[PDB]
């Protein structure tokens, strides 16, 4: 089948980026290498924004989870890998890893099902 | 093209 809507993550904390996006295959997954911003964050912000439009912060906000494990880093060095698996039922498994201490956390977020 | 800022 195809996703119920354009799925993507929020980068730069506040912007909407697309990863899965509607009109794709439900059984999808991918691990990309993104960088962090603001030296000395010691924590990355991975927001799951599922939508396709200009100026987000209004579309379907999947979920928000806070990561940690990137001590004082002048950008570029931080290594965050994001994997997103979409299931038939309508779930998304997001995970961001940090390269500085070996910290990583994962969370499950229901795409759009409900009743 | 896309980084990752916190708040």
């Amino acid at each position: 089948d195809v996703t119920p809507l354009s799925l993507g993550i929020e980068t730069m904390g506040g912007v909407m980026t697309t990863l899965i996006a509607k009109n794709t295959t439900i059984p999808t997954k991918h691990s990309q290498v993104f960088s962090t911003a603001e030296d000395n964050q010691s924590a990355v912000t991975i927001h799951v924004l599922q939508g396709e439009r200009k100026r987000a912060a209004d579309n379907k906000s999947l979920g928000q989870f806070n990561l940690d494990g990137i001590n004082p880093a002048p950008r570029g060095m931080p290594q965050i890998e994001v994997t997103f698996d979409i299931d038939a039922d309508g779930i998304l498994h997001v995970s961001a890893k940090d390269k500085n201490s070996g910290k990583e956390q994962k969370i499950t977020i229901k795409a759009s099902s409900g009743l | 093209n896309r980084l990752l800022l916190t708040g």
